[PDB]
């Protein structure tokens, strides 16, 4: 195919742990572990011969 | 005495009217801060000297 399904990306968004109270420019690296969970359809219609 | 003027008796008098140009405000008011101060007091610059 020259125009293929297209691909599908998923990510979960950063939740930052509590910053310092004095302001820093360093980028915050200090996560909450998340995870993410749910359903997922797929439907395809094909022709037969 | 080489201009057109008007001759007034005791009876007589004399008025004209006169619209000003625009020019700008005068400024009333003093700074509250210096050219010198104008930074944020907590945080440091990202150029260097």
């Amino acid at each position: 195919l020259k125009h293929p399904p297209p691909q599908i990306l998923i990510k979960n968004t950063p939740v930052p742990a509590d910053p310092p109270t004095t302001f820093n420019q360093s980028k915050l690296n200090s996560f909450i572990t998340q995870y993410s969970t749910g359903q997922v359809s797929v439907e395809i219609e094909w022709e037969l011969q | 005495e080489y201009f057109p003027s008007q001759m007034l008796r005791t009876g007589n008098n004399f008025q004209f009217t006169y619209t000003f140009e625009d020019v700008p405000f005068h400024s009333s008011y003093a700074h509250s801060q210096s050219l010198d101060r104008l930074m944020n007091p907590l945080i440091d610059q990202y150029l260097y000297y």
